[PDB]
C-alpha cells in the first residue's frame, strides 16, 4: 500500500482556480474550538491514498500532467516546432523565410 | 456547522477509512482462504480486530450525533446503521463469555468427528466423510446410525452452550431495545420513515405464514409422492398414513432433497439433459466455462468482468503443496476489487455455480458507485436471489443450445420438463417448509413461548405438523437437534433462504415479462434481452439505499413479496403430482404410526 | 507530487513539440479545452504551466 500521496478531503470554502493549499490545520466540523487535536468533528484535512496494484481501474492511480496554455501582452516564447521544407534553388519559387 | 452536515462530514471520513481498513481486512481473508498457514491466520485475526475496534470507535463517535435532526433519508439510514451497539451494550465478561461461546461452537461443529461404538480406530469428519453417506446410501440403519451418532454427539456437547446462547443474545436484544433476538434477525426488513413503504418487524411473520398457507398443497402433494416413492425403495418403514422418517431425506439434516432424484424419478427410461460429456469432448476449461457465464451477461446488457478479476481470481484448485478453502465464493474485496474463489471442475454443478457466483459479482459491482455502508442487498434475500435467478436462466435447455452445449436435435418433450421440474422443486420447494419451521421454532424460543425444558417435545410436533418428517426414536431434552446445522450454530439467519427463494421466482416473472417470452415460465431465458438487464441494473445500483419494498417495486410492480411466481413456475408439475395422486393420500399424520 | 501539493513548473523561452506527446500511445487521457491538438504545434504562447 502506498500512503506517499496526499489529498485535502474538507476545507470551509471551495477553491480558487490555480490555487494550491498546503495547510495542516484541523478541519473545524463543529461549534467546538478543535484547539490543534483530533476528537470529535474535528478532522485533519488531509487523508492519505492506499495504492495497490491488485485495485481496480477506477481506483488505480493516474499521474496527471496539466498544461495552462495563456497569452498575455508579452512577446510570446513558446513556439512550436514550425516545419522546413527543403530548399530548392534556381526556380521561382514562394520563399518564406523567418516570416 | 448544523448536525446533518456534521453526520455528513463523518460519514465522508467514515466511508474513506473504512473502504481502506476493509480492503485490508477482505485482502487478509483471502490470503487465508487462498493459502492456509498459520501466519496468514494471523494476519487475518489482526486486521478483523482492527476492524472491529475501528467499528466500534466509529459506532462510538456515531451515536453522538442525535438522529431526529436529520432529514436525508441515506444520511439517516448510514447513522442507524452505524449507531447500532451490537454486543457493546452487553457487559464486558458477558460480551467475552458469549464470544467464547460462538468460537466453541465452530471448533464443536468444524472438529467433530464421530464414528461406530467397538470401532474407534479411525472416524469420519461430516464433509465429506458422513455427506457421502448420506447422500448416497441405500441402508436403513447405516443412515439411522449416523444421524443418531452424530446428533447426540453434537447435541450432547452443544445443548447447555446453546441454553447459554439463547439466554446472552436475548440479554442482548433487549439492551439494544428489541424483544427478542428474533426481532433483531426480523429488523433486517424493517422499513422506517418512507410513506406507503414502511415495512415492519411484525408484519415479516404474518407474510411468511400467508405465503406458507399458498405453499402447503404443492409441498403436501410433492412429500405424497417422496413418501410412495420411498415407500417403493423401503418396503416395510414408511406408512401410508404418516410421515417420512428423517435419516432418509438424501442430506444430513433435511435441508435439500435433490439426493432423492435418483430414487423418485418420473421417467427414469427417458435420458437426462446432463451436458458433462459434451463439455469433456470439446475440452472446456473453467476459463472458458467463465467467459461463457461472462458471455451470457453481457448477452443481457450487464458490464463484462475487470481485468483484475481474470488477473486475481483463483478458478482452478491450486494443487497439493498449496491448501486453499473449496467452498465456491465470491469476493467484494472493496475499491473495484472483485474475485471469485473456486475450486471449479467441468460439471453442469460448477457451470451453474459459476453463474451464481458471477451473479454474485455483478451485483457486488452495481452498487460500486453507492457509499461504503450502503454497500449491501436491499435485504438479506436479494443478494441471493440475483444469483439464483442466474442459475434459473443457465439450466435451461435453451440456454445450453444456444451455446453449444446441447445437441440441436434433442427432443424437449412434456415428460423432461417434468422430471426437471421435480428435481427444481426437490431443491427449491422443499427446503421452504423447514426453513419457516426452523425459523419460526427459534423465534418461539427467543421470545419465550417454549420453556427450555419442553424445547424438543414441541420441535418434533413442528417438524410432524409443517415438515412432514417424524423422528426415528424420541428425543428427550439431553439432546439439541437443531444446532447441528452449520448456520444455526453460528448465528446467521435462516429467513433469507425463504426470502431468496421467494424473489427468485418474482425476478424470474418480471425478467420474463420483459423479455417477452411466450411460453411456460420455466422454459425462459434472459438473454439476449437489453430491457431486462436494464430492469435488473435499475434495482440492482440502488444497493441498500432504497428500502426493499420500493426496489421490489421497481422490478416486479408489487410492494411484497408473493408466493404465487413460484406455483406459476411448478403450475406443470403440480397438476402432473394432482394426477398422479388420485389412488394415494395426499397430507400426513401427525401420529406416530410409521415408526416411533 | 500530491494533489493538494500538486508540482507547478513553468516553462519558458525554449520550442515546445506537442506531436511527440499527441502521437504517443503511453497516454490515456489527452482531453483539450480552448484549443486543438492539431494546431497546437503551430501557436506560440508566451508561458506554460505544467
Ligand atoms: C502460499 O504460502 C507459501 C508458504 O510461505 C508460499 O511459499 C507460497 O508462495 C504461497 N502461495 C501463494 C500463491 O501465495
Ligand atoms: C442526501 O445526501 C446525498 C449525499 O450524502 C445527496 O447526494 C442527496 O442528494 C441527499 N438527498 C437529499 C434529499 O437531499
Ligand atoms: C448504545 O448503548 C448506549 C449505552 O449502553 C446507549 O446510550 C445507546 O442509546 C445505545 N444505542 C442504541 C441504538 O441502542
Ligand atoms: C469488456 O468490454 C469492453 C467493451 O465491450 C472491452 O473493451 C473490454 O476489453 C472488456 N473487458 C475484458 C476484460 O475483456
Ligand atoms: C405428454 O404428452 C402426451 C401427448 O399429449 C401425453 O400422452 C402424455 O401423457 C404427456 N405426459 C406428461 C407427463 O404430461
Ligand atoms: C444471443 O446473442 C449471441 C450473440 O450473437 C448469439 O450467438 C446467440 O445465438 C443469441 N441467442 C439466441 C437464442 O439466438
Amino acid at each position: 500500500g502506498n500512503y506517499n500521496y496526499l489529498y485535502r478531503l474538507f476545507r470551509k470554502s471551495n477553491l480558487k482556480p490555480f490555487e494550491r493549499d498546503i495547510s495542516t490545520e484541523i478541519y473545524q466540523a463543529g461549534s467546538t474550538p478543535c484547539n490543534g487535536v483530533e476528537g470529535f468533528n474535528c478532522y485533519f484535512p488531509l487523508q492519505s491514498y492506499g495504492f495497490q496494484p491488485t485495485y481496480g481501474v477506477g481506483y488505480q492511480p493516474y499521474r496527471v500532467v496539466v498544461l495552462s496554455f495563456e497569452l498575455l501582452h508579452a512577446p510570446a516564447t513558446v513556439c512550436g516546432p514550425k516545419k522546413s521544407t527543403n530548399l530548392v534553388k534556381n526556380k521561382c519559387v514562394n520563399f518564406n523565410f523567418n516570416g | 456547522s448544523t448536525i446533518e452536515e456534521q453526520a455528513k462530514t463523518f460519514l465522508d471520513k467514515f466511508n474513506h477509512e473504512a473502504e481502506d481498513l476493509f480492503y485490508q481486512s477482505s485482502l487478509a481473508s483471502w490470503n487465508y482462504n487462498t493459502n492456509i498457514t498459520e501466519e496468514n491466520v494471523q494476519n487475518m485475526n489482526n486486521a478483523g480486530d482492527k476492524w472491529s475496534a475501528f467499528l466500534k470507535e466509529q459506532s462510538t463517535l456515531a451515536q453522538m450525533y442525535p438522529l431526529q435532526e436529520i432529514q436525508n433519508l441515506t444520511v439517516k439510514l448510514q447513522l442507524q446503521a452505524l449507531q447500532q451497539n451490537g454486543s457493546s451494550v452487553l457487559s464486558e465478561d458477558k460480551s467475552k463469555r458469549l464470544n467464547t461461546i460462538l468460537n466453541t461452537m465452530s471448533t464443536i461443529y468444524s472438529t467433530g468427528k464421530v464414528c461406530n461404538p467397538d470401532n474407534p480406530q479411525e472416524c469420519l469428519l461430516l464433509e465429506p466423510g458422513l455427506n457421502e453417506i448420506m447422500a448416497n446410501s441405500l441402508d436403513y440403519n447405516e443412515r439411522l446410525w449416523a444421524w443418531e451418532s452424530w446428533r447426540s454427539e453434537v447435541g450432547k456437547q452443544l445443548r447447555p452452550l446453546y441454553e447459554e446462547y439463547v439466554v446472552l443474545k436475548n440479554e442482548m436484544a433487549r439492551a439494544n431495545h428489541y424483544e427478542d433476538y428474533g426481532d433483531y434477525w426480523r429488523g433486517d426488513y424493517e422499513v422506517n420513515g418512507v410513506d406507503g413503504y414502511d415495512y415492519s418487524r411484525g408484519q415479516l411473520i404474518e407474510d411468511v405464514e400467508h405465503t406458507f398457507e399458498e405453499i402447503k398443497p404443492l409441498y403436501e402433494h410433492l412429500h405424497a409422492y417422496v413418501r410412495a416413492k420411498l415407500m417403493n425403495a423401503y418396503p416395510s418403514y414408511i406408512s401410508p398414513i404418516g410421515c417420512l422418517p428423517a435419516h432418509l431425506l438424501g442430506d444430513m439434516w433435511g435441508r435439500f432433497w435433490t439426493n432423492l432424484y435418483s430414487l423418485t424419478v418420473p421417467f427414469g427410461q427417458k435420458p437426462n439433459i446432463d451436458v458433462t460429456d459434451a463439455m469433456v469432448d470439446q475440452a472446456w476449461d473453467a476459463q472458458r466455462i467463465f467467459k461463457e457465464a461472462e458471455k451470457f451477461f453481457v448477452s443481457v446488457g450487464l458490464p463484462n468482468m475487470t481485468q483484475g478479476f481474470w488477473e486475481n481470481s483463483m478458478l482452478t484448485d491450486p494443487g497439493n503443496v498449496q491448501k486453499a478453502v473449496c467452498h465456491p465464493t465470491a469476493w467484494d474485496l472493496g475499491k473495484g476489487d472483485f474475485r471469485i474463489l473456486m475450486c471449479t471442475k467441468v460439471t453442469m454443478d460448477d457451470f451453474l455455480t459459476a453463474h451464481h457466483e458471477m451473479g454474485h459479482i455483478q451485483y457486488d459491482m452495481a452498487y460500486a458507485a453507492q457509499p461504503f455502508l450502503l454497500r449491501n442487498g436491499a435485504n438479506e434475500g436479494f443478494h441471493e436471489a440475483v444469483g439464483e435467478i442466474m442459475s434459473l436462466s443457465a439450466a435451461t435447455p435453451k440456454h445450453l443450445k444456444s451455446i453449444g452445449l446441447l445437441s440441436p436435435d434433442f427432443q424437449e418433450d412434456n415428460e423432461t420438463e417434468i422430471n426437471f421440474l421435480l428435481k427444481q422443486a426437490l431443491t427449491i420447494v422443499g427446503t421452504l417448509p423447514f426453513t419457516y419451521m426452523l425459523e419460526k421454532w427459534r423465534w418461539m424460543v427467543f421470545k419465550g413461548e417454549i420453556p427450555k425444558d419442553q424445547w424438543m417435545k414441541k420441535w418434533w410436533e413442528m417438524k410432524r405438523e409443517i415438515v412432514g418428517v417424524v423422528e426415528p426414536v424420541p428425543h428427550d431434552e439431553t439432546y439439541c437437534d437443531p444446532a447441528s446445522l452449520f448456520h444455526v450454530s453460528n448465528d446467521y439467519s435462516f429467513i433469507r433462504y425463504y426470502t431468496r427463494t421467494l424473489y427468485q421466482f418474482q425476478f424470474q416473472e418480471a425478467l420474463c415479462q420483459a423479455a417477452k417470452h411466450e411460453g411456460p415460465l420455466h422454459k425462459c431465458d434472459i438473454s439476449n434481452s437489453t430491457e431486462a438487464g436494464q430492469k435488473l441494473f435499475n434495482m440492482l445500483r440502488l444497493g441498500k439505499s432504497e428500502p426493499w419494498t420500493l426496489a421490489l417495486e421497481n422490478v416486479v410492480g408489487a410492494k411484497n413479496m408473493n408466493v404465487r411466481p413460484l406455483l406459476n413456475y411448478f403450475e406443470p408439475l403440480f397438476t402432473w403430482l394432482k394426477d398422479q395422486n388420485k389412488n394415494s393420500f395426499v397430507g400426513w399424520s401427525t401420529d406416530w404410526s410409521p415408526y416411533a | 507530487a500530491s494533489v493538494y501539493a500538486w508540482n507547478r513548473k513553468r516553462i519558458s523561452n525554449c520550442v515546445a513539440d506537442y506531436s511527440v506527446l499527441y502521437n504517443s500511445a503511453s497516454f490515456s487521457t489527452f482531453k483539450c479545452y480552448g484549443v486543438s491538438p492539431t494546431k497546437l504545434n503551430d501557436l506560440c504562447f508566451t508561458n506554460v504551466y505544467a
